[PDB]
């Protein structure tokens, strides 16, 4: 599988999208060109007030701050009369049918995919699996903490890699400790409240990080 | 211990009795809506050169203010936590420090932890070497004041 | 004051931390001060046996 | 064909013991390992004399105020290590 | 003509502050405090650092 879609550029595909691609990698570099069909999700024309607004400027008009986690599917995608589509006839409104859940359901399942690395589908599925046993009462909250405690996310956090992707390959190359030892299932294993992690290739992270905010760092001592 | 400046009192439980009905003829709890929370998401920043968008989930959004202060303590705070309890551990237990800087207990002992290895490094002679030597301080626990402000407005008093 | 711009009355610039690196310069501040003080007892002693 | 050496692990506390005992036993007290009862040493707890901290950031990115609190904050800590340098000072200077 | 230095060490409890000031003494920000300059290099991860994860620099 040496596709495109394996790539960052078009890692990401969403077809309720002015441009159905999407860009989630934060240290990706664009050209002109490509900044420019991103962009096109981010402005629109509102033709009554005749100008241009944003996606941010969208959710202040809506008074939205702190929503509910399932009502921001319907600010990012959807449209208004009375606030953002204001002047549009309501005949040229777009309406969705309920025969768009699986492009919505299966795009969503390729996300946990890509933020955990690239991983196979059946190894989301057991992580599903798995926290369908594990005590508590809410389920959408129970698979945020089963990312959280995979350990390639965990070494993320801590700002040595530059994404998910280069955390992976350190690991591999046992670049950190899990208890003062290489660990044993990294790839399977979950992380607890009490793991300690350390950084064994120490040269190797300190002039990644270094090159890295080199062009930032001040002149001035 | 004013709501103005103490947003630990801001974020603290409520004790919640509504009714409807009479209370001379017949009550009943007010089950009509949620006042406890739910989860929450937010939309944090936007980067304008790559298009990246960042949303922020928070478990107890609507019952919380400026959770992103417990994690962001400066090393002043950090280091006075450890010298108080190497100075006293009778009375500087872990649910006092806990109550002092208005953090969680978890996060006492971790702090404590890293600060400990810090120091062996120090001592060691691994860290702060060459022109940065005068920036390690040996501190004896006997020969430590802990001020306070009493005194309204600026000034700091022994006692 | 004659000398607005060189307040301290320096006579070579620090070194650029991006040329020369973080911890030579702080190692050259040092030096600087040394100096200073080593060239007041320099003046002193040369008055006093001469 | 890596050059790198095999890296077999083990605990920070196990490779401190070994090396430095005196630090061992002040963590011991220090990370509150003598309140639970399972986990109490039964080697006696050791009292804490003396810390070691940094203060490169309490000295030249925190306080930037001219007032008298960042003022005196900054000069105390000046003059105490002064004072540890002076200590370490008189014990070599006799012949 | 002044009183001698006592030989110890005198800290102020900043835990009595308001929270309306940092320890520095400027105002406190009400949100986090992210930057263009940073958010686009490896530092994204460090200024978004959450609550469950204590991270210490001097030791990685
Ligand atoms: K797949």
């Amino acid at each position: 599988v040496y596709r495109n879609s394996h790539t960052k550029r078009f890692s990401c595909r969403n077809s309720r999208l002015k441009y159905p691609f999407e860009q989630i990698w934060p240290t990706l570099q664009l050209s002109e060109d490509d900044a420019a069909m991103f962009r096109r999700n981010s402005r629109q024309f509102v033709v009554d007030l005749s100008q241009n607004i944003t996606l941010k400027n969208k959710f202040a008009l809506n008074k939205a701050t702190k929503i509910p986690h399932q009502d921001a599917r319907a600010l990012i995608y959807e449209s208004n009369l009375h606030l953002d589509a204001v002047g549009e006839h309501p005949r040229y409104l777009k309406i969705r049918r309920v025969t768009s859940q699986y492009g919505s359901k299966l795009m969503n399942v390729r996300k946990l995919r890509l933020l955990l690395g690239f991983k196979r589908r059946n190894f989301v599925q057991k992580l599903y699996e798995h926290t369908l046993l594990q005590q508590g009462s809410n389920k959408s909250w129970k698979v945020l903490c089963a990312l959280e405690a995979k350990m390639n996310l965990a070494v993320t956090r801590m700002g040595v890699a530059e994404d998910v992707l280069e955390a992976t390959h350190d690991l591999r190359q046992n670049n950190v400790t899990l208890n003062g030892s290489p660990a044993q299932m990294k790839h399977a294993r979950y992380l607890e409240p009490a793991d300690v992690l350390a950084v064994s290739a120490v040269s190797l992270i300190k002039q990644r990080i270094c090159k890295g905010l080199f062009e930032v760092a001040p002149n001035t001592l | 211990n004013n709501p103005e400046d103490n947003i630990a009192i801001r974020n603290a439980p409520q004790k919640v009795f509504q009714l409807i009905g009479d209370p001379r003829s017949g009550v009943a709890d007010d089950v009509t809506h949620n006042p406890f929370g739910e989860i929450t998401v937010e939309m944090v920043w936007h980067q304008l050169k790559n298009e990246v968008y960042w949303y922020r989930y928070e478990f107890a959004g609507q019952t919380t203010e400026q959770s992103h202060r417990d994690s962001r303590l400066s090393d002043y705070t950090k280091n006075l936590i450890y010298l108080l309890r190497a100075k006293n551990p009778r009375k500087w237990t872990i649910e006092a420090l806990a109550e002092k800087f208005h953090i969680r207990k978890q996060r006492v002992l971790a702090i404590l932890a890293l600060k400990e290895m810090e120091a062996h490094k120090i001592e060691s002679g691994k860290q702060l070497q060459g022109p940065l030597s005068p920036y390690g301080l040996k501190v004896r626990v006997e020969d430590l004041k802990l001020l306070s402000l009493d005194p309204t407005g600026c000034g700091w008093v022994e006692p | 004051h004659r000398f607005r711009n060189n307040k301290f009355l320096r006579l070579e610039p620090d070194l650029d931390p991006k040329v020369y690196g973080q911890t030579e310069t702080l190692q050259k501040q040092v030096d600087d001060n040394f100096s200073l003080l080593l060239a007041k007892h320099r003046l002193d002693m040369k008055a006093a046996a001469a | 064909t890596t050059r790198r050496r095999k890296l077999l692990g083990s605990r920070y506390g196990a490779r401190l013991a070994k090396k430095n005992r005196q630090q061992f036993e002040r963590a011991r007290v220090i990370l509150d390992c003598y309140s639970d009862e399972e986990l109490r040493p039964d080697s006696p707890p050791v009292a804490v004399k003396e810390v070691t901290i940094n203060t490169l950031q309490t000295m030249r990115f925190l306080f930037p105020q001219t007032s008298k609190e960042h003022l005196d904050i900054k000069q105390n800590i000046a003059s105490y290590k002064i004072f540890s340098l002076n200590r370490e000072l008189l014990s070599l200077l006799p012949k | 003509k002044s009183k001698p230095f006592d030989g110890k060490l005198r800290l102020p409890d900043v835990s009595q502050l308001s929270d309306t000031i940092t320890v520095s003494g400027d105002a406190a920000p009400a949100t986090l405090n992210l930057d263009q300059k940073y958010m686009d290099k490896i530092s994204c991860w460090t200024q978004t650092i959450p609550s469950h994860l204590e991270m210490s620099y001097q030791n990685l």
